[PDB]
């Protein structure tokens, strides 16, 4: 099994620790959910090939632009996240997080991921975001972003569910073993 | 760690370690904050633990077993003793005020009630002085440490060899190298996480909503300050390459 290292960046809303920690555990915690996420090395096969895919959250360092580049070291995928309750995350991708990655983690692949997939039809969230003159991001507007950035590619998921988690993630395995 | 500790702390929450008679006695709103103390007092024991894997298991088995030219072994692993004192005193205080609180004839029951006033202590003075110095100082040095590593593991096969060896089991399996030092540097920045969940469910003594807000802000002005202090240290870097941008 040959080791490669995954990060995940995105806004503090993005809910990037609570996806690292139901992959983690393959579960959505049912008596309590931690506060943060320390590391966790999982063990994947994906496509015949063993990999040992070591994860990283930048949660708490969204603030600290010195500390932050700290955790980009050898970085082989990079998950940049957003929810799809929040079109606010997805503006903060292509000139904050993209520029960022792009330049401490040249030549990475990105896979752009929208967290919370499950709220797009939740009638309290739309409630909420029309207030705003706002609604879900649509998968559209995902795909379009993921596009225009130059990620290896988009995919959704719902880590309260658990609905496309382990597809996340054995695709970002698959993204760091490619050439 | 010591066995004691690792048994307190081996439930994934604080209503799951206590006794179910005990946790039934206590209303919701205790029941959230106590686990939020929980998760960082059991942090708290895990990073203490990896700055130990680094001193003890990296560190002294280098310089009891391999033939590294000086200043190598200060390289890989820059101010450990200085952050193994630091954290073990904290965790030293966690762990009294838990140990205090238990109830008479238990080992597991307890609740923590004043948890503000020991963040403040440990956020100010001479303690936040020493965190804020040992910080800018590992966190400067980090890039240098990974890149030393790496040269290492690539050109020397005994080098090679000890680390295959002390690794290999399946307890070390997050805590390689690399990893020991990106977990100590991230530490710091999970404080005001922890602490802004703890404070959200510690409403109902306004004296301790009060310390724990004044901690939130040691904490963040502590970030802030060693955040200002860093820059990468480079092995053969030259004076031209520091003055200019
Ligand atoms: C060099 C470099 C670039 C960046 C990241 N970044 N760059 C720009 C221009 C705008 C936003 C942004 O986040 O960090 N270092
Ligand atoms: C906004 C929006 C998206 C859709 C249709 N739809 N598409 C996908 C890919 C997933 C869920 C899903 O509801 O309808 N409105
Ligand atoms: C050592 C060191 C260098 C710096 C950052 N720096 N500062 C200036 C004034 C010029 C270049 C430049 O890189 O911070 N610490």
């Amino acid at each position: 099994a040959i080791r490669k290292k995954l990060v995940i960046v995105g806004d503090g809303a993005c809910g990037k620790t609570c996806l690292l920690i139901v992959f983690s555990k393959d579960q959505f915690p049912e008596v309590y959910v931690p506060t943060v996420f320390e590391n966790y090395v999982a063990d994947i096969e994906v496509d015949g090939k063993q990999v040992e895919l070591a994860l990283w959250d930048t949660a708490g360092q969204e603030d600290y632009d010195r500390l932050r580049p700290l955790s980009y070291p050898d970085t082989d995928v990079i998950l940049m996240c957003f929810s799809i309750d929040s079109p606010d995350s997805l503006e903060n991708i292509p000139e904050k997080w993209t520029p960022e990655v792009k330049h401490f983690c040249p030549n990475v692949p990105i896979i752009l991921v929208g967290n919370k997939k499950d709220l797009r039809n939740d009638e309290h969230t739309r409630r909420e975001l029309a207030k705003m003159k706002q609604e879900p991001v649509k998968p559209e507007e995902g795909r379009d972003m993921a596009n225009r950035i130059g990620a290896f590619g988009y995919m959704e998921c719902s880590a309260k569910t658990k609905d496309g988690v382990r597809e996340v993630f054995e695709m970002a395995t698959r993204a760091a073993l490619q050439a | 760690s010591m066995e004691m500790d690792e048994k307190d702390f081996a439930a994934d929450s604080w209503s799951l370690a206590v006794d179910s008679s005990f946790l039934q006695q206590h209303k919701k709103e205790v029941m959230k904050q106590q686990d939020v103390i929980y998760e960082l007092i059991q942090t708290e024991l895990h990073h203490v633990r990896t700055l130990k894997i680094m001193t003890r298991l990296f560190r002294t088995g280098m310089l009891e077993e391999l033939h590294l030219e000086p200043g190598v072994v200060q390289g890989l692993f820059p101010c450990v003793d200085e952050l193994s004192d630091i954290h073990t005193r904290f965790l030293s205080q966690l762990l009294e005020r838990r140990r205090q609180a238990l109830c008479p004839g238990s080992t597991r029951n307890f609740v923590i009630h004043r948890l503000g006033d020991l963040l403040i202590s440990q956020f100010s003075g001479p303690s936040a002085e020493q965190m804020c110095k040992t910080y800018s100082e590992f966190c400067s040095r980090h890039s240098k440490a990974l890149k030393l590593y790496k040269e290492l593991y690539a050109r020397d096969k005994r080098f090679q060899q000890f680390i295959r060896k002390v690794t290999r089991p399946a307890v070390l399996k997050r805590h390689g190298v690399q990893e020991c030092i990106l977990l100590v540097t991230q530490r710091i920045t999970k404080y005001p996480l922890l602490i802004s969940r703890i404070l959200q469910h510690s409403h109902g003594i306004e004296e301790e909503r009060q310390d724990l807000t004044t901690a939130l802000g040691l904490v963040k002005e502590l970030l802030s300050n060693v955040d200002e202090g860093i820059y990468q240290l480079e092995k053969g870097a030259r004076l031209q390459e520091i003055y200019n941008r």
